[PDB]
């Protein structure tokens, strides 16, 4: 039980990181895409 | 659930710390150190916290696609290379100006109006008709009405002197009136806070500090009281809202407060009921004997405490 | 025991190309052609200075290098009021004057601009 | 949807920086200023938006057929060889003169006439009087209006003693007085700004402005009140009107801003209304009793926002 | 699902930058096809 959900994190960690990695690469390859979402972003912190 | 600013948060953390620069730049400072004391305190990321910020966010850049770049500069350069980069600078400066002059107005629109008006007292009455025929006729006539009556009428009668229409210097105008505001804080100065410490306070204890700003200043207790004014006559509190307070309070806690409360009270709150009711509750009263004025001021304390929750609610207004 | 008496003639004609200059870079500052008329030059004791000087006024110090000491200019309310509007393009037929009350900060900005502008035009 | 001009931004991004530029050159100041005001805030086109874009360009492309250059200097080459350079420059410059002066002349009918008569009034009475003919009849008649009475006559004389029609010196002419219109900005010098935040002011504090303004102008605070005139009389504002605002506005308001109204307004009102209508508000007028003139002004002053949306809209004049 | 959409995304772009390639190229070799889609993009935004 609780060896497994320790894996279970352990995987949701690693899948966590290399999707992250995939945020990185778009965001490096294209800013625009960056700039609208973070006004997204304070748009939702303020509402 | 997560809030919006804690799913902003965490992709903030996550979109490295480069990125979390150039954005912080990109942004206000108190975004910047509302970000850091978020990160410094505790990660708002968990294992399902996580998946979902990063997966709204991916639907966002799922949405936000354009295949562009932001360009504060690679977008000039190659208008520089066709036409100059000099036709350009003032142009594009002048621009950003008005988006930021509209942005003064539209925040200026927003917050409060004694406070722009303050702000603007000190100011030029030309600085004050302008301001205000390029603001919102109601946010326009908002600065106007918090003036006194001479300034009043110089600002009217310089609103049809305003004919130059000046235009880079307003902006800057704009500009030397926003760096005053991160310095002004207050927001407690009005004698508003000092009131309510003085209902929290002691009953003999407000009396006196009451006695004795009258000695200081009569105007300041006056104004100082109708702050304090709550349901202590029919006016001001108006019968819909003496309706209001008796069905939502228990009758014997009303009636206990009644006990020592003055017969105009307690024909103001007996009116409203209905004839059973007001026969049930004057019956009440005559039966019930003396009671020590220490509980009759609690559940006193605690009715007006629900008739401030009342007026922040803001069903109806009192005064 | 203080005295000094000469005459002078040529700060007289650096004072009318001076005033020239000036009057020329507020015509093109407030896009409206101004008018400068240069008093008699005034040699008087520094209390003199201050007891005719009309207080409420701003007093500015400007360093003249090398020579050991600092330059003053002063500025009128009215003329600060006058210009501001005229920057603001306003007529100026319902005046107001202020007496004892600091300039604002915006006031003190024009008040840069005109010092600026002042002190460039002396300088040539 | 995606407005047109975003659509159009999109495509200045996606058809390169050196492109871009190039459309700079061959286009407004304005419009390039825009068009970076646009890139560097948000990019305008999504995937669904960067398709659509692309695809009614493309159309466009598929229509805008026709296998030639811009050549705004290859045309001229070949034709410089067959007739020699001169046998053009100077009809070349002409032609795009009357392309530019035609240009100046439908901008001036278009743009407001009283705008154009005080651009136009401190010039030559010959200029006005060969500006008035080369223009439309309705916009030459318009800039005519707004002139004194003398001015007036005098163009109308130097009309016919205009036989000169001078030709190159007019394009020169309009390009003057075009340069003047960038600067000039204003679009809020005449006094009715003003007159909408004195609207938005409190009631007693514009009451304080108008006296004020009477004793700085007496014309200036009557035309400032011309400017107010909303619904004060029935002949400004006809019975027309009167009946348009009833059936738009509420009984209840209508009745509680007839409360503090004079009864002329509450005859004016009441003569559209049929019979059984009239004599249930006139009844309810009765029946209701005194009530604080602070929700009275604030209903009154909601009416009237719905008259000024009305006159917005343009169904009718008010005045 | 959301890889889906990614590989999508991503694919889109692939095709959007090879078609802009496509304006490009038809850009370069006729400028006259552009000035009057550039006449017509003003009068849409101005209409």
């Amino acid at each position: 039980k609780d060896e497994q959900l320790q894996q279970r994190r352990a995987n949701q960690r690693l899948g966590a990181e290399v999707m992250s990695q995939r945020i990185r690469e778009m965001s490096d390859n294209d800013p625009r895409v960056v700039a609208l979402v973070i006004r997204q972003w304070m748009s939702n912190d303020h509402e | 659930n997560l809030s919006g600013t804690d799913k902003s948060v965490i992709l903030l953390m996550t979109i490295g710390e480069d990125r979390a620069a150039e954005v912080f730049k990109h942004l206000s400072t108190r975004e910047v150190q509302a970000l850091s004391t978020a990160m410094a305190n505790v990660r708002q990321i968990s294992n399902k916290q996580l998946t979902d910020v990063l997966s709204e966010f991916e639907q966002e850049a799922e949405q936000f696609a354009a295949l562009n770049i932001n360009a504060n500069e690679y977008l000039r350069s190659v208008l520089v290379k066709a036409l100059g980069e000099e036709r350009a600078s003032s142009l594009l400066e002048d621009i950003l100006e008005t988006r930021d002059t509209t942005s003064g107005i539209e925040t200026l629109n927003f917050m409060e109006p004694q406070s722009a008006a303050d702000l603007i007292r000190d100011e030029h009455p030309q600085i004050i008709a302008t301001i205000l025929v390029h603001l919102k006729r109601s946010q326009a006539a908002d600065i106007l009405a918090l003036f006194d009556e001479r300034l009043r009428h110089d600002v009217m009668l310089r609103i049809a002197t305003f004919g130059g229409v000046q235009l880079a210097e307003l902006t800057e105008v704009l500009n030397g009136l926003l760096d005053g505001q991160n310095l002004k804080r207050s927001k407690m100065g009005g004698v508003r806070t000092a009131a309510e410490i003085i209902n929290l306070m002691k009953t003999q204890q407000e009396e006196a500090v009451i006695t004795a700003v009258r000695e200081f200043d009569g105007e300041l207790a006056q104004k100082i009281i109708d702050e304090m004014f709550l349901f202590e006559n029919l006016v001001d509190v108006d019968d819909r809202s003496i309706q209001r307070l008796l069905q939502e309070v228990d009758s014997e806690s009303l009636l206990i407060a009644l006990k020592g409360a003055e017969p105009p009270l307690r024909e103001k709150f007996l009116r409203n009921m209905s004839q059973r009711a007001a026969d049930i509750l004057r019956d009440d009263l005559a039966n019930r004997g003396p009671v020590r004025l220490s509980q009759v001021e609690n559940e006193q304390k605690a009715i007006l405490l629900i008739v401030r929750r009342l007026a922040e609610t803001g069903e109806m207004v009192i005064g | 025991r203080r005295v000094v008496r000469e005459r002078l003639q040529a700060l007289e004609i650096i004072n009318e190309r001076f005033a020239r200059q000036f009057r020329m870079g507020l015509f093109n500052l407030l896009r409206r052609s101004p008018d400068i008329t240069v008093g008699a030059i005034r040699i008087q004791p520094y209390h003199e200075f201050a007891r005719n000087l009309p207080v409420p006024t701003n007093l500015n110090l400007i360093h003249l290098k090398p020579l050991r000491g600092t330059g003053l200019v002063v500025f009128s309310p009215s003329l600060v009021f006058i210009a501001v509007d005229n920057l603001f393009g306003g007529d100026g037929r319902f005046p107001t004057k202020v007496e004892g009350r600091e300039f604002t900060h915006t006031e003190q900005r024009v008040i840069n601009r005109m010092l600026k502008l002042a002190l460039e035009g002396y300088s040539d």
